[PDB]
């Protein structure tokens, strides 16, 4: 997660050329970030069980 | 009791050809060797041209079948052909009477011929949802009135499995990974149903015990295994599996979120 | 002497069945199968039976009845973690002290 800072970082001030192929990955990583039947108390009756 | 044997290349071959006619239903044939009364595999599958009509019967191409045959006999993948697959996208894994007829049209050609039905959509990442059967949610069109259904595994040779090892390299996620839920339900009762039945094995043992001397016990038990050990063995699966199943789960709500 | 100490336990006891077996009365109908004089006697009864741990009540003064109180559900909440966990430590240091009293070999 620095790794990816840091070079976001040397995007938009290193102006290293956007690389699209990475953002569509970052994105990407958004889609999965689990909202949090809601998921919340289907893991609460897990953990109590 | 009976089963057919789908191997890896069937199965993707399928799944791939469904996932590629979405929204609309596929169709082709299965080829394979019936080994007993209780068993069908399938090695090789291979794809039947759309129709302007549904699938059916007519949809089964003589001339497309018949050049791709020779031309695989050439690669020595000689085989009868044991079965059709065929897509049902969205609605469920069931064959409608218009898959009915046609799967007669396979009746006569073998007794034994099968029906495969592949879903794509609602087949996920999870589960995937596919079925196999022959005739005489589902229940609405007759699942056991008119047809009935089959049971299904996978061949995996050795070498198959290894390639497939490499998909995925998990040497560095290893620790974030948690391990298939409902396998760990099994787990979780099996291992309780156990330790309930060699409870009163360590009952037995304690009473018999009390009342008979080592010596003599020895001679009786020494075959099997001490079931206060059990007790002692069985617990710890159970704890550290389910600590860890526990620690897991609270480190990847807390830092994935 | 001692037995006829009792007088306080099988009220207790009176109680207590009575509770079980009702999830609310009318104060009237405990004072008749305790066959008590009064209601007000009840209430000082019942008020201390719940004092002292048995009934897990409540009392309704103006229609004057008990309520016993229920389990809430609650299960899909974290209450059964908390408490689980009391139950898991206090299972731990009797594993502890039954191996620090086993040191003796
Ligand atoms: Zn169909």
């Amino acid at each position: 997660l620095k790794d990816v800072v840091e070079y976001l970082d040397k995007v938009i001030n290193k102006e290293l050329p956007i690389n699209h192929t990475i953002l569509g990955k970052l994105q990407d990583v958004f889609n999965l970030l689990p909202n949090l039947n809601n998921l919340q108390k289907a893991l609460t009756v897990k953990t109590n069980d | 009791k009976e089963t057919v044997y789908i191997s890896s290349i069937a199965l993707l071959k399928m799944l791939k050809h469904g996932r590629a006619g979405v929204p609309m239903e596929v169709m082709g044939l299965m080829l394979g060797e019936f080994v007993d009364d209780y068993t069908v595999n399938v090695v090789d599958v291979f794809a039947m041209p759309q129709s302007g009509t549904g699938v059916s019967v007519e949809a089964v191409d003589d001339v497309f079948q018949a050049k791709m045959m020779d031309m695989l006999k050439q690669t020595g993948r000689d085989q009868m052909v044991v079965g059709w697959y065929h897509s049902h996208p969205g609605f469920g894994c069931w064959l409608s009477s218009v898959d009915v007829n046609t799967q007669k049209s396979f009746e006569q050609l073998n007794s034994r011929a099968v029906a495969v039905v592949v879903d794509p959509i609602q087949s996920v990442k999870g589960k995937v949802v596919i079925d196999a059967f022959r005739l005489i949610q589902a229940l609405i069109h007759g699942l056991n009135r008119h047809y009935y259904s089959l049971n299904i595994d996978y061949h995996k040779t050795a070498k198959e499995t290894k390639m497939l090892m490499n998909l995925h390299k998990e040497q560095w996620q290893s620790g974030l990974k948690m391990y298939d839920y409902e396998e760990k339900e099994e787990s979780n009762l099996a291992a309780t149903k156990s330790m309930v039945k060699i409870a009163e094995q360590y009952s037995k043992r304690i009473e018999e015990e009390k009342e008979l001397t080592e010596e003599e016990l020895k001679t009786r038990y020494v075959g099997r295994q001490d079931p206060k050990k059990h007790l002692s063995e069985t617990a710890d699966e159970t704890l550290e599996n389910n600590i860890v199943s526990v620690l897991t789960a609270g480190v990847n709500s807390v830092a994935i979120k | 002497q001692l037995c006829v100490r009792l007088r306080s336990n099988v009220i207790k006891t009176g109680i207590r069945i009575i509770s079980l077996t009702y999830k609310k009365i009318s104060l009237r109908d405990i004072c008749l199968k305790l066959n008590l004089d009064s209601e007000q006697t009840v209430e000082y009864m019942v008020s201390r039976a719940i004092r002292d741990g048995v009934i897990e009540a409540k009392i309704n003064h103006e229609d004057g009845f008990i309520e016993t109180t229920e389990l809430l559900n609650i299960y899909d909440s974290e209450d059964p973690q908390q408490v689980f966990d009391e139950r898991i430590k206090f299972a731990n240091q009797l594993h502890d002290e039954y191996l620090v009293s086993m040191r003796y070999p």
